[PDB]
C-alpha cells in the first residue's frame, strides 16, 4: 500500500536494522556449519576392501 | 512530543537490547581467550586442533 510505505518512511531504520540482523544470523549458520564440518584439508576416498 | 519521546525510547532500547547481546558475545570469546592463556601459554596442551 502506497499510504503505507509513506507512513513508514517516517519511522526510521528499524525496517533496514531488522533486515541487517537476520542477513547476520543467516551468514552465522553457514559459518557454524563450515566450522564444524569443513576441518579436514583434503577428502580422503576409502579403499575398496 | 509523546509521540517524539515513544518513538526515540524504542530505538534506544532497540540499542541497548543489541549491545547486550553482542556483549554475551564478546564475554564468550574472553573466556575462550583466557583458557587459552591459561593452557596453551602456561603449560603444553594434549588436545587436538
Amino acid at each position: 500500500s502506497t499510504e503505507c510505505s509513506n507512513l513508514l518512511l517516517q519511522y526510521g531504520s528499524f525496517c533496514t536494522q531488522l533486515k541487517r540482523a537476520l542477513t547476520g544470523i543467516a551468514v552465522e549458520q553457514d559459518k557454524n556449519t563450515q566450522e564444524v564440518f569443513a576441518q579436514v584439508k583434503q577428502i580422503y576416498k576409502t579403499p575398496p576392501i | 512530543i509523546d509521540r517524539l519521546i515513544t518513538g526515540r525510547l524504542q530505538s534506544l532500547q532497540t540499542y541497548v537490547t543489541q549491545q547486550l547481546i553482542r556483549a554475551a558475545e564478546i564475554r564468550a570469546s574472553a573466556n575462550l581467550a583466557a583458557t587459552k592463556m591459561s593452557e596453551c601459554v602456561l603449560g603444553q596442551s594434549k588436545r587436538v586442533d
